[PDB]
């Protein structure tokens, strides 16, 4: 029987992933049909997809039955070698074990925290992913096999026009001499997100190997065109950013796709690369492992994340890691009036929402294990002081009941202290950009202070304390009343009744414009934000039901130029 | 590392056995505040600094050390460090402090710097003395018959924000609780109804009441009055009276007068006799216009306090120049009580009655009774003389308008 | 059986469709009242009829009926039938009636006649209108400005009187319910504490604000103000605002104004725009003195209401002559608002305004606007003439003292 | 079988009960002799609690032994009775047990003693063998008290005058006395009871002894009037403490003296309240069989606290607590019972009717006029249960019926009135000194006994006088005040101002003037303070059971 069980999980994974794929083959219609409510909508389902099957399995196991554990694994353990997507097969296994065991007691012997198999890198791939393309026999021709090449069932507008654009783009980028000697290896399958379907391929030059990315957009009224060509890693890293919804790309076997990618995305680690394609739950494992390597490889200890301490959350990081951990505090600051769940909800809501690459992705963790040896005194006292209910004492290890791991970014408030001159116009411009997108995305941030926004390597600005997070469809935007009387100017206390869930968008000025330096710019370019009229609109479109175009690139690059 | 520099000259005020020991070269922490705060605060320091020297022939001087909160802090300390924790320690370490204005968010999910300050120092008593000054424009015929000081408790009253919304399950859960287990039959229209809770605490009530009574004795006031709607609500408000008087008899040894509740407490330093009395809020409001001479000091529940304090001032025309402070077991903090009025920030237009006067509270509370006495002289002469800031002047007939900076002089001239 | 004649000539006021239909020849039921009521009540009859005779040309006359209650209650019906049933039944069917005062009961456990009457018939709105009558003596400089009508509700507020004495066992039960089952963290002191419950209905609230709107509508008032503290207790008090505004839109077709909460309600009778706005209470008390001009009709919760009504009246020196009435789903009663003041009784020396003044309301209430106005003209004119009773004359110089019975005449002649 | 064990057990149970009853009494002399007038009160308080205990005790025994039929016990128990000096109680004890066992259910002649089912000399006559002057000495000397006398030969002188005045002297030599061996002690008095026998008739003689402070006890007066005696044995006054080794005999003896009283009526005075209840019941039972009449709400003013009903020819009213109270009145239901209990324990100074609780009362629908019938349903549903033609009322009380004071006063022209007011006003005082404050002094809540005396009844608002604050309403601060409907001053629960009493008392023109005349003092805080003034200070005010005038100090 024991070996039976392994079959049960293993049967299970195959089942889920099959489901995963069918959801993901869905897109093209979804893109074409132009229904974008579905498209976001569908996205959400996947999240639920992995869990159901895991959920389904245990119940299956439970009915069965009513020491060997090493045995069952080995059987699961023993069925891997053939199986191409072995990797996920483990995770799924791991995922199951924990549910069975309430996320406790896991140990390498007990389950798969590390892979059984020898490293993936292939003798060869069963079906090659992408198709090399060659200039000769025309190049301008070349773009022809490519577009006429791809699947989508729709008409194209000013096709030549787009075509011309790229050739101009590459030419400037490379120059004809270099250009003649470089070629493309485009993906078999486009990657789909939101309003656009993306086309991924390498661009290979005498110099080296370069990303070439075109994202396909649907014109108003259903015509098709290509917004831009991005040939820089910097742009690429961004378009594969961690602040954006998972790409929906059809991969029969993920592991190969990743390998192909890295050259495109030299920066991103394996755990990350997995996310973009969309295996979040798998990422957890790798990401978990990847950290594990860090722990071996450093003598640093856990410390409070730099920034402004958090009224809602307890957060910390190893000095040299790229991610921070967030633990909801046992008792919130008095001024704050929310409840634990709500917080719990917010984070989830974010995972299931388009993030616009303004909202950092999150990974929940349960019953996390830490070695007392690791935890610095200053932090420990803090944990016990404020998170005592959550943490559990286990000899030299402690178990943190709830957790989140997220990208570690320099907090916004801090960045402004450091930066100056042009660089700053650089930042403020962005934050201002951030709120509009988020707002447009029917998410209204709450605090809005810099303490609650983060800075990327690329300088991009992202939103992270999800305290006071809400849809903009449940908030009423009001205009501060002109004072009735000359006396009115000076009242500490507003003389008009404010219903809760009331927002006055001229109030921010004080918090935002405090620094003399910061203030004019915001005024300079970002006037709209404080004008309650504007927000009113933003929510108006949304109520109208519109989804607004987001470009994971600079406006300039947009191929208008 | 703190950006605030202890003055070399000054010495720490210390509190022991209740009565604070204040040296003659105090260090008084101060906060400029946002907006108009730049304007007013510099003035008050002059006025106050002037008064001290004049009064004590220069023997006593105040070393002022600035500490920061809430706009400056971003500039001094960090981009987003509004309320540095240095500050809270500092006020507490040094017993008394003074605060310029602060920005209070209008609505929403945004925290308030003042409450936080009140809240986190647990400043439980808020004292808002009211007095007319000469020639202030007023809506009532004989204001000058109005010197009163009002004590409120921020700690405990119905202003505790315990309530449940209508149709919220808990609310209906709550209603059920009283209705079935408890047996309340009074409630009408129970469905589709919302509930609130009000409490009165012996510890809370005594705590405040002890506070005034000590005050009067401290300042030779003539009576202490307990204001409550005792008759309708016996238990919470009324228990206020019952408790307060009782305090007098037990703690301060008051001797009954005629068996009617009222009592006379001897004042140890004074030898005068302070009266303790109670009157209904409903009536009391009526009474203040007709007979304000009668009442010197007041103590009342939290609610009566806003309505009454807020209410007295209008008669005295004093909202503009209202003065205030919040007080605590280990510290007292005296603040201007007005909006920042950004528009007029730095212009010099606005008039700092409130903030000076708050200083005036501060000094009395420091026992430097004589100096504060000048400030009142100054404020009085200056206003009567009809030389004043815009706010008043626009009202009066034949004033001489003054910038903010000068008026503070003007006060001095009249010192 | 009953010892009251039902006048032959008169006809029963009747209500169909909830809008009163008042006959020309109406029958009105009145209670002379204890003590001075004898002095005062008769006069009102003289005046009222006068106002009625002149005004309508003698086309209409009122058929008074004397129902009995109180001490006179004893003299007729029984020796302890202080309040016979018939009376209530009389007021309920007849639908409008007026009374002299009844003995207030100072003692704690006694049963109060005044209350029972309002309470038993569920007259849940207590409407007091305050206005200034020229030449009257008042504290405020410019009391000419005040015309307001105040709607408060007797039922359903902290005025439920639901509370538990500190350490009541029962109360302690309640904290525990709250502190732990409810788990409120907001009670600083939970021991030796006493509690009360304040509630507000959707229903209760709209009970009156629906009313005010009709009063305003009927009588050409400019606006209605809903007073609340909805900034400290939003759901309990805040709700009041939220429903009142809501009511307006929902029943009375109120179009928005500028997104500011307030809305403008068209008046079906005249087509003019009634206006609905809200202002915080504690602040509001400030406003009436300062800007008495802007407020007109008011609808508020029981607590704010005592304070507010009680307060305006001082402002216009009308405590003596305030008029009051309480109103009910199908019954309305108009009351003299002052004490029995027995000692002077039968001397015919007292001041009869509040009672008479109550008549206006009654008369206004029944749509005899024209007459009701007449009294007003007469009553103000008589004072300005400075021909008045003992209460005023002492106060205002060069004035002629009039026995009470006389005053009614003065009221009339000035008419 | 078991039964004879059971029946004896009860029967035994009774004996004990009674003996203790006897011992407790025996003390009476010592207390009077000595000064434990507090103790006097208490013992009286406990005695009330004796009968219940044992009974309580037995059932437990029974249970423990405890764990058809039934009848066998009655016979077996029943068979015992002949040749038992005082069965009658013995029965009453029985019933109590059964009721106690079954929570007062199912009563029937069959089940228990609703109806009867079935030596030595009390006093020795005296004759004026010699001039009485000797005669009385025999009697005075003979008393068992152990204290000195003054006017021995003095008040002794007094007895004669009253004694002679009534009857012609030719009569005196003829008549003789038949005194009873036991004094009946009550309150602060030890009373001497005797028949007076003469040619015209045999008539009451009571002499009530008193203890002067550090006393040479003396006799306040002599009462030979037929009526006067009844007063002494009135319901209003507390039970006598008299030693009655065979009670029933005494009752018959007294009867001559108190021709008016029903037997049960007689039974309390000796102090056997629990039995009286039994007798109390039967007398009720014959009456309704006797006539066809329904039940009617007692004439008067309806009660917010209580519901009262009666029989037109009856002498008692049944008072049952409504479930739901008048809104204005805030008091716990339990609180009322407690009050009621209290009066039963507290000496009643002749101003408070005594009450007898009852449980699970039953009558059936024939006798209930619909009007009452609904009213009970309407206003007291919880407390009533419906069986067949029978309905059960869970809790109720029964008390003597008198005409409500409010009713009396409109039936009286002045002279009676003057007397009536005087009494009431006294009425207040006497309870007042008794530490009782009556919540509503209103007439509607006092009654006129047959003798025209005033007694307090609706006990809804009673409170000790040591729980209240007596106050002077403050002088008005200003002339505005004279005309205000609202108190301007802090008023406290339990703050009472007497002066405000006038308004209710003095409404009627006829009534008011006397009150000022007779009792100004009623409306003065000072007076109450004085009275409560002492009563903190130990003091117990002596209450006479006869007109003040009669006492010899006059
Ligand atoms: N990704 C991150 N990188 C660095 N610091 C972080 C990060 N996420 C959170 N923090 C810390 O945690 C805080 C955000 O959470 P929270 O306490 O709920 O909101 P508030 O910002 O009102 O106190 C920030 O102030 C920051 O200092
Ligand atoms: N002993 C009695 N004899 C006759 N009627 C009585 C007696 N006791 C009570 N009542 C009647 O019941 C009415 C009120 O009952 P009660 O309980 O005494 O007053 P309340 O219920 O107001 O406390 C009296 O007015 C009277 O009509
Ligand atoms: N507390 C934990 N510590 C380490 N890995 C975890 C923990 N919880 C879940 N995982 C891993 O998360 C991946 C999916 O597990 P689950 O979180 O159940 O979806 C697997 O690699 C698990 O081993
Ligand atoms: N509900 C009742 N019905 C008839 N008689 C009763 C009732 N309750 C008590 N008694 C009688 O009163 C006497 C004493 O009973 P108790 O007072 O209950 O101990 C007994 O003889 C009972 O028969």
């Amino acid at each position: 029987l024991e070996l039976l069980i392994a079959q049960t999980i293993l049967q299970g994974f195959d089942a889920q992933y099959g489901r995963f794929l069918e959801v993901t083959s869905g897109a093209q219609q979804r893109f074409e049909q132009a229904d974008w409510h579905a498209v976001q909508q569908a996205m959400k389902n996947r999240i639920h997809l992995y869990d159901h099957h895991v959920g389904l399995v245990v119940e299956q196991l439970r009915c069965i039955t009513n020491e060997f554990l090493l045995r069952v694994k080995e059987h699961y353990t023993r069925l891997l070698p053939d199986y191409p997507r072995f990797e996920i097969a483990e995770s799924f296994f791991n995922s199951v074990y924990c549910r069975l065991f309430d996320h406790r007691s896991l140990t390498p012997e007990r389950l798969f925290i590390f892979s059984s198999q020898p490293e993936r890198r292939f003798r060869t791939i069963p079906r090659p992913l992408a198709k090399d393309f060659h200039p000769d026999h025309g190049w301008e021709s070349l773009l022809m096999r490519v577009i006429s090449d791809l699947p989508l069932r729709l008409h194209w507008q000013n096709k030549s026009r787009d075509i011309h654009y790229i050739i101009r783009h590459l030419t400037e980028t490379l120059g004809p001499e270099n250009l003649s000697k470089s070629h493309l290896q485009v993906a078999n399958e486009l990657f789909y997100r939101n309003k656009a379907a993306w086309l991924v391929g390498k661009l290979i030059t005498p110099s080296g190997t370069l990303p070439f990315l075109l994202p396909i957009h649907q014109t108003d009224d259903g015509e098709l065109f290509i917004d831009t060509c991005l040939t820089t890693t910097a742009e690429a890293s961004i378009v594969f950013g961690f602040a954006r919804s998972y790409f929906m790309v059809y991969a029969p076997l993920p592991a190969a796709l990743v390998e192909w990618l890295r050259e495109i995305l030299p920066g991103k680690t394996t755990a990350e690369l997995y996310m973009a394609i969309g295996c979040q739950k798998h990422a957890k494992t790798e990401s978990y492992r990847e950290y594990l390597v860090y722990l071996q490889g450093c003598n640093e200890q856990f410390i409070e994340a730099p920034g402004i301490r958090g009224m809602v959350m307890l957060v910390f990081t190893l000095p040299g890691f790229d991610r921070v951990f967030k633990v909801i505090k046992d008792k919130f600051a008095p001024q704050k009036e929310m409840s634990a769940a709500h917080v719990r909800a917010c984070y989830q809501l974010v995972k299931e929402h388009d993030r616009v690459g303004r909202m950092a992705d999150t990974q929940e963790f349960e019953n996390f294990v830490l070695e007392k040896r690791h935890i610095s005194p200053a932090l420990m006292e803090l944990l016990l002081q404020e998170a005592a209910e959550k943490i559990t004492d286990l000899g030299e290890q402690i178990v943190i009941r709830h957790l989140y791991i997220e990208r570690r970014m320099v907090p916004l408030n801090i960045w402004l202290e450091q930066v100056e001159g042009q660089q700053l116009r650089d930042a403020i411009e962005e934050y201002g950009n951030a709120i509009r997108q988020l707002a447009a995305a029917n998410i209204f941030p709450g605090d809005m202070l810099f303490k609650n926004f983060g800075v990327t390597r690329h300088g991009r600005v992202v939103f992270y304390d999800y305290a006071e997070i809400c849809y903009m469809t449940e908030v009423n935007f009001r205009d501060i009343p002109p004072p009735r009387y000359p006396e009115d100017e000076l009242a500490s206390e507003p003389w008009y009744s404010v219903s809760p869930g009331d927002v006055f968008p001229e109030e921010f000025r004080h918090w935002l414009c405090a620094d003399p330096r910061i203030g004019p710019l915001f005024e300079e370019m970002h006037a709209d934000l404080f004008r309650a009229d504007y927000w009113r609109a933003l929510q108006n479109r949304i109520r109208e039901g519109h989804v607004e175009d987001v470009y994971a690139y600079r406006r300039r690059q947009r191929f208008s130029v | 590392e703190s950006k605030v520099v202890v003055p070399a000259q000054g010495k720490k005020i210390t509190l022991q056995n209740g009565k604070l020991n204040v040296p003659e070269n105090p260090i008084i922490p101060y906060i400029e505040g946002d907006g108009i705060g730049v304007d007013v605060t510099p003035a008050m320091l002059k006025v106050v600094d002037a008064a001290v020297e004049k009064a004590y022939k220069g023997e006593r001087k105040i070393s002022w050390m600035e500490i920061y909160t809430g706009e400056k802090s971003t500039q001094v300390y960090g981009q987003d460090v509004w309320l540095p924790a240095e500050t809270l320690d500092l006020i507490r370490e040094y017993r008394v402090a003074i605060k310029g204005p602060l920005t209070t968010p209008v609505g929403g999910g945004i925290r308030s710097l003042n409450v936080a300050l009140r809240q986190e120092l647990d400043l439980y008593i808020c004292l808002r003395p009211v007095r007319y000054y000469q020639g202030t424009p007023s809506p009532v015929k004989h204001p000058e018959l109005t010197d009163m000081v009002i004590f409120r408790e921020n700690s405990e009253d119905i202003y505790a924000g315990i309530e449940w919304k209508a149709d919220s399950a808990d609310a209906e859960k709550v209603i059920k609780f009283l209705r079935e287990e408890m047996g309340v039959k009074k409630i009408r229209f129970p469905e589709h109804c919302g509930i609130g809770i009000k409490p009165c605490s012996e510890e809370g009530t005594k705590r405040l009441v002890r506070a005034a009574i000590e005050y009067a004795i401290a300042n030779d006031r003539d009576s202490v009055t307990l204001v409550h709607k005792g008759n309708i609500m016996k238990f919470t408000e009324g228990a206020f009276k019952d408790w307060g008087y009782q305090l007098a008899r037990e703690e301060f040894g008051g001797e009954l007068i005629d068996g009617g509740p009222w009592l006379k407490v001897k004042n140890p330093n004074t030898g005068k006799e302070i009266v303790i009395k109670d009157v209904i809020a409903d009536a009391f409001l009526q009474q203040i216009l007709l007979r304000p001479a009668e009442y010197d000091v007041i103590a009342c529940m939290n609610l009566n306090g806003d309505y009454i304090s807020d209410a007295l001032a209008a008669q005295v025309g004093g909202i503009g120049i209202a003065p205030g402070a919040n007080i605590g077991d280990e510290c007292a903090l005296f603040e201007a009580t007005h909006g920042t009025a950004p528009k007029y920030a730095g212009q010099d237009k606005v008039n700092p009655g409130s903030i000076i006067l708050s200083a005036e509270m501060m000094l009395r509370h420091m026992g430097w009774t004589e100096a504060a006495d000048l400030i009142v002289k100054g404020m009085e002469g200056a206003i009567n003389a009809k030389t004043v800031t815009y706010d008043f002047e626009r009202l009066m007939d034949g004033a001489k308008l003054l910038k903010c900076s000068e008026f503070g002089d003007a006060i001095i001239e009249n010192m």
